[PDB]
């Protein structure tokens, strides 16, 4: 909350957060850390999802204040929520399915179970029900289990049972292509598991090695077809130099239904590529 | 003391005029600040009045700007109370109280009492007794005996069925007891109302001889001998000494003594009133004086014995070698090694005087506001109490007792008045009770619901909340937080540590005390009912009287694979990161079936070992394709499980039928420890886990949560922790847990739970399943306090059990007896949840974000500590608010520290000496922080910093912590920051070390004044950004930021600034100006 020390009888008792002001940069954020002060009486959390694409876990910290009850005001339906405990923290989780997108949002109230005062002080307001205590939630809502190896703290590659994950120096999974040890890996954008094979990103094609997960660069052989990938691993089309001469890496279906970017047999014909001419002898060099 | 009036006037500033309540607060604060009296009660009442006024104002103007200051004032008032308490301490009166009501005092109690009398001869011993109630306990025993016999007779056909749920027995017995209690109450009401009043003993004697066929002459003889005994042993009569001056307390005492025969609650009231009227020290009849601190200082405690057993052993050795007390056992002492025994005897026999072994009390200093109470398991207990005559806290405790008893009676009496039987009274009481539940007394109401059953049915615990430690904790909260009549609020342990009875004077771990400590749980209930039935039919019964412990049925792989695995409906949720050994120990049919089912619950991670076939034991596990049962050598596992992080091992057997069983599968503790060692030395070849969780499964294996070190799992953990940690290097002591279960539970195809019973077939006993599930405890070794502790319960499982119970109560096919049983079980589970939250048993998560936030709070503690100390120091040496403390100039002289204060007006420096080390410890700390901000700064130019940029996560985190810590100090606006100034001392030190060579080398007062003015007027920013303040543009050359300097140089029109930037940095602009072009053209 914004603290204007001598503002007069207008000190704000509210913290208003929205999942829509971090749109765009929500892939660069670890966790959202709400910190009330003495005056905070209401915590407005506008849920939503038509704007964002990944929603970070919210943590609501418990401070001393002279208010008897602190409201957490959620604007969503109470029908989708489940609760769990972890040590002294109380976890609420919301799950929805819209447009083949799974929406999973987590709110952790920190150390609310430490004693009777903290336990009784927090109240929750859903859209169709108001003033729901934590004890009432424990008694009337469904419950889930909050523990998994993907929630631990690591700092390098992890191999959880079929699939590899990578954790930053702060212990968060990595999503999207990124460079580690001078190599371009690509971790899937939802499951965060290491991706292998052919990958077309925004109309440019890459190949990620099945052995290590590193993207190929240079002149490579794939299942008896020879491809060429530039300095960044983007597959190239054109006339390029390889250890055996100059060869044609041709567009789709130029000769005998050749795939896009494979070498082809080009005998005794001129070639024109965006204004440059070449000529290929009998041996397609 | 508190801050004075005008400093508050400055702190609590707001634009609006002073409201009336703010005037009242100022008036009360000034009135307090001048109150010169030695009677602490008046100081305390003035604090109370001030606090009430502050609360009124804060509640009326929740949005005001002054509340910040006022709120801190409240905080300070709380601390102030302690300062009042810890002054004017004086020795307690020379009195020693004990209490024994309702029967003849036993000889063992008298020996424990004489031990106190002999070494403390300057203290007046008093044994309080009730001269008109010597036959009450006999009445209670007669009621219980007759009701027990009637109930055993009524169930005589069923009681030989091993399927008997003894809760039916107990409910029937309680109905009979309630009938008889109402009978006696009506008789007493008719008798006492006569013109001539007979005493209680005469009425009890008449009723006993009339109804239960007692011999009147025997009762008279018993009364006479009891009276003469207690009279010859310092007896003091309650009724002769005029204790109950209020009618309400006398009504409570009568309700507890006569209507319920609850001698414990009567003793609670009497102990409080005796302390209130006479003052002194109250002690239980089984507390012994503290042993001298240095007597056994030379003998080292073995690693295999916990601390409590060590104290018990010391007392046993003393009482064996000196023989002060008759029949003091030596059971624990004899198991020691011979060397320790000889050291004990040597150290003892040199000591002649009893005063060389036990410590005198002497003069105990306590204030006239405080009462001190003993501590056990980290929580208060009323075993031993210290109080002056007429203490304040004693009257607080008595008001708490009276309030809780009034809320109970208000609901109980109308329910009794209808004259119904036990069940109808129960139902009406419960409804009238739970109709009034709010957010403040939910836990209290849940706890006192079982008031009618205290002492007759298992797990009734209203006494703890009515007059037990609940009243004391509530009184302490009301005291420190200056309120009245709080229910179920608590102080933090740091504040409870203030009121601790001095431990050096009390030896709580006596032998009578451990026997008093065992509770009327489910274990004792089962094993006492068995005793009743054996003694009523003169028979022999055993659950597994006729089972074969030799059948040795070999594992049928197809029975496991085609029947057990596919029929299982119980999938465990959570982390699958463990490997589960199943070690079957005994060869009967039930052990085999339980092992097979337990394997079927998780076939992929479990291995079976049939140990009973000693030499031929092999490890059977599901093959990697999931279609076949492969086998390996004993205790060996396939490769696919060697990467797991945690081990879970389950021993299966039958436990010997005795309370606190000592043999499991016919193996004592040491035999099973050898078994564990043999298992470990082979197992360590394949896996190095981080956790070990051992189970003991079988009949008669219970989980006790009191007297842990006395039970089988406690001994097992203490004996095997060293082996387990020595063999597996990665395992911490806090990662080894031991549990015990009784029943094996499965889920059928219908969705209901069934348990494999000792007769070979699975019945569906829902009450027993729920109870055994909810009662399980995991024991681990607390390394901080160095003793076994029960781990906090799983709240999710308890909530699931409660939900299942509610659904069962909706099903109307359940008969009313089971409805009553299920309702009691629901109440007990809710009480267990509330106990897990109320006693603060839930342990924090401990990961990175939680470490960060906790370090932030730990830093915020130090600042307030230092602020209070600075207020004190500056106030004593009469240094005003114009002096800034320099944390660089603290010098140590062998007991003291000299600190240099700087005047912000003249620059003159003063030197003050103090004894507090804190000022040094903190002073260097900040000194290091400004030594990291200054370690990534590169030479400044135009009175402005041009810093360095680092993009590694090793040095970026420390710099961010240093900047957050110093920024918090420079923006900290505490109360008590006006007589001292910490926002300015730190700011001036920062400015001096950033733009100069530091305050420590600057002594010229003119330089000091100019630098102080510069620092105070200039605002500095330290937390990492790229363009200090606003957004402009980032041009980071090799590890150097140059956005601000570049934007300054492209508009400066100042030759001095251009020269500085060229000389110290190297920047060179082009100067594309038309005027200069023209000038040079004319020059050429
Ligand atoms: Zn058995």
């Amino acid at each position: 909350p914004i603290y204007d020390i001598n503002a007069g009888d207008n000190i704000s008792t509210s913290i208003d957060f929205s999942y829509e002001y971090i749109s765009g940069i929500d892939i660069y954020i670890n966790k959202i850390l709400i910190v009330p002060n003495l005056y905070t009486e209401l915590v407005n959390i506008n849920t939503d999802y038509s704007s964002n694409k990944y929603f970070p876990e919210i943590i609501v910290l418990n401070t001393d204040t002279f208010h008897d009850k602190v409201n957490i005001n959620l604007d969503s339906s109470s029908l989708d929520y489940e609760w769990a405990i972890d040590g002294s923290d109380f976890i609420l989780s919301r799950y929805l399915e819209e447009n083949n997108r799974k929406i999973l949002q987590k709110i952790r109230i920190k150390d609310i179970l430490s004693n009777t005062k903290s336990f009784n002080k927090m109240m929750i307001d859903f859209k169709d029900i108001k003033n729901i205590s934590l004890d009432h939630i424990m008694n009337n809502f469904k419950s889930f289990n909050s523990e998994s190896e993907l929630d631990r703290d690591h700092f390098g590659f992890k191999t959880i049972d079929s699939k590899t994950y990578y954790y930053n120096e702060v212990g968060k999974l990595v999503k999207g292509s990124i460079n580690i040890n001078d190599s371009l890996f690509y971790f899937d954008t939802i499951e965060s598991n290491l991706v292998t094979g052919w990958k077309t990103i925004n109309g440019k094609t890459y190949y990620f090695d099945i052995n290590n997960g590193v993207a190929y660069i240079g002149y490579k052989t794939i299942d008896g077809k020879n491809f060429y990938f530039d300095g960044n691993g983007i597959m190239q089309i054109g006339v390029f130099k390889v250890p055996d001469g100059f060869k044609y890496f041709a567009p789709a279906n130029t000769y005998n239904n050749n795939e896009e970017g494979q070498t082809i047999v080009y005998q005794n014909k001129f070639l024109t590529i965006n204004g440059k001419k070449y000529y290929f002898d009998n041996n397609s060099k | 003391s508190l801050i004075s009036k005008d400093e508050l006037i400055k702190l609590a500033y707001s634009i609006k005029p002073r409201e009336d309540e703010y005037k009242t607060i100022l008036t009360n604060l000034d009135e307090y600040n001048k109150l010169v009296t030695i009677n602490n009660k008046d100081k305390y009442l003035q604090l109370k009045k001030l606090n009430d006024s502050i609360d009124i104002f804060i509640n009326k103007y929740k949005k005001s700007s002054r509340n910040r200051a006022l709120f801190n004032l409240k905080k300070d008032i709380s601390k102030e109370v302690i300062l009042i308490k810890n002054s004017n301490i004086s020795p307690v009166e020379k009195n020693l109280h004990f209490v024994w009501i309702g029967g003849e005092v036993s000889d063992t109690a008298l020996e424990y009492i004489n031990q106190w009398a002999d070494i403390n001869r300057d203290y007046n011993i008093r044994v309080w007794y009730d001269g008109e109630a010597f036959l009450v306990n006999t009445l209670k025993k007669a009621i219980v005996e007759h009701s027990t016999t009637d109930t055993l007779q009524l169930f005589e056909e069923d009681i030989k069925n091993p399927q008997f749920d003894n809760m039916k027995f107990y409910k029937k017995r309680m109905e009979f007891i309630y009938e008889r209690q109402n009978r006696f109450i009506n008789y007493y009401k008719s008798e006492i109302n006569k013109p001539i009043k007979p005493t209680i003993d005469d009425i009890i004697k008449s009723h006993l001889v009339s109804e239960y066929n007692k011999n009147s002459e025997s009762l008279e003889l018993y009364r006479r001998t009891s009276f003469e005994k207690i009279s010859n042993n310092n007896g003091v009569d309650i009724r002769n000494n005029n204790l109950f001056t209020e009618q309400e307390l006398l009504n409570i005492y009568n309700q507890e003594l006569l209507d319920r025969e609850n001698l414990a609650a009567a003793s609670d009231l009497v102990r409080l009133l005796a302390l209130k009227d006479f003052g002194g020290v109250y002690l239980d009849v089984d507390m012994l004086p503290g042993i001298q601190p240095d007597l056994f200082k030379t003998i080292s405690r073995p690693s295999s014995i916990g601390v409590d057993s060590w104290e018990m052993i010391k007392l046993e050795a003393i009482m064996k070698y000196k023989k002060y007390i008759k029949n003091y056992t030596s059971k624990n002492f004899d198991k020691l090694d011979q060397q320790l025994k000889d050291d004990f005897q040597i150290t003892l026999e040199s000591k002649s005087e009893k005063s060389e072994i036990f410590s005198k009390l002497g003069n105990l200093d306590v204030s006239d506001l405080e009462i001190k109470i003993a501590f056990a398991l980290g929580s208060v207990i009323n075993q031993a109490l210290i109080s002056k005559k007429g203490s304040y806290l004693t009257n607080l405790v008595i008001e708490q007792v009276k309030n809780r008893y009034k809320f109970l009676n208000q609901h109980l009496n109308p329910a009794i008045e209808l004259g119904g039987n036990f069940s109808d009274t129960t139902k009406n009481f419960h409804d009238s009770l739970f109709n009034s539940a709010t957010s403040e007394n939910s836990m209290f109401l849940t706890k006192i619901a079982s008031y009618l059953q205290v002492g007759f049915m298992p797990e009734a615990r209203a006494t703890i909340s009515l007059s037990g430690p609940g009243a004391y904790s509530s009184a302490y909260y009301d005291f420190i937080n200056l309120q009245d009549n709080t229910i179920e609020k608590t102080l933090n342990a740091s504040d409870l540590m203030e009121f601790k009875f001095p431990e050096s004077n009390l030896s709580q771990f006596t032998e009578q005390e451990i026997n008093s400590l065992w509770s009327f749980d489910q274990a004792s209930a089962k094993y006492q009912f068995e005793k009743y039935v054996r003694d009523y039919t003169q028979e022999s019964l055993s659950e597994d009287s006729e089972l074969d412990f030799n059948k040795n049925t070999v594992l049928d792989k197809n029975y496991l694979l085609n029947n057990k695995i596919p029929s299982n409906n119980v999938e465990e949720t959570g982390s699958k990161n463990y490997v589960h050994y199943i070690i079957q120990l005994q060869g009967d049919d039930i052990s085999y079936e339980s092992a097979c089912n337990l394997f079927s619950k998780n076939p992929k991670n479990s291995v079976i070992i049939q140990r009973n076939m000693n030499e031929s034991a092999k490890s059977y596990f599901l093959s990697d394709n999931g279609e076949s049962i492969s086998e390996l050598n004993k205790y060996r596992i396939p490769q696919r499980l060697k990467n797991k992080e945690k081990i879970k091992v389950t021993f299966i057997g039958h436990g010997k039928d005795e309370f606190n069983t000592s043999e499991f599968a016919k193996l004592s503790v040491d035999s099973l420890s050898n078994e564990i060692s043999s298992f470990l030395d082979i197992m360590k070849l394949d896996i190095s886990p981080k956790n070990v969780e051992i189970n003991l499964l079988g009949c008669n294996m219970f989980s006790y949560n009191v007297n842990v070190e006395e039970t089988y799992p406690g001994k097992l953990l203490l004996n095997n922790i060293d082996k387990i940690i020595s063999t597996l290097p990665n395992v911490n002591k806090d990662n080894i847990t031991i549990g015990a279960n009784q029943y094996e539970v499965r889920i059928n195809n219908e969705g209901r739970k069934e348990l494999l019973d000792h007769s070979g077939q699975w019945l569906n006993k829902e009450e027993a399943i729920m109870n055994d599930l909810s009662s399980k405890e995991y024991i681990f070794f607390d390394s901080i306090e160095n003793r076994p502790k029960a781990k906090s319960k799983n709240l999710i499982e308890l909530a699931s059990i409660s939900d299942n119970i509610k659904t069962l109560l909706l099903d109307t096919n359940i008969d009313p007896e089971t409805k009553f049983i299920l309702n009691n079980l629901k109440l007990n589970i809710e009480s267990s949840i509330d106990n897990n939250i109320y006693y603060e048993k839930l342990e924090p998560v401990k990961n990175i974000i939680h470490n960060s936030i906790d370090n932030l709070t730990n830093e915020f503690n130090l600042i307030e500590n230092v602020s209070d100390e600075l207020y004190e120091l500056k106030k004593i040496n009469n240094l005003d608010d114009n002096y800034l403390i320099s944390f660089e100039d603290i010098s140590k002289n062998d007991s003291t520290y000299t600190i240099r204060f700087i005047n912000k007006n003249s620059g003159e420096s003063v030197h003050i000496q103090t004894e507090k080390e804190i000022f040094l410890k903190y002073g260097e700390h900040i000194t290091q922080e400004i030594n990291t901000i200054k370690n990534n700064i590169i030479i400044d130019v135009n009175g402005n910093l041009i810093g360095n940029i680092e993009l590694e996560h090793a040095p970026q985190v420390n710099t961010l912590n240093a900047a957050f810590f110093i920024q918090s100090l420079i923006d900290y606006s505490n109360n008590k920051d006006v007589l001292n100034n910490l926002r300015t001392s730190v700011k001036v030190q920062l400015y001096a070390q950033l733009f100069s060579t530091g305050l420590n080398t600057i002594y010229d007062s003119i330089q000091l004044v100019n630098l102080i003015s510069n620092a105070i007027n200039d605002a500095i920013n330290v937390l990492p950004t790229l363009t200090e303040g606003v957004p402009i543009l980032a041009t980071i050359l090799d590890g150097i930021s140059l956005g601000a300097a570049i934007k300054e140089l492209s508009e400066t029109n100042d030759p001095l600034l251009k020269k500085e930037l060229e000389a110290k940095v190297g920047i060179i602009a082009i100067n594309m100006s038309l005027s200069l072009a023209s000038m040079i053209s004319t020059v050429i």
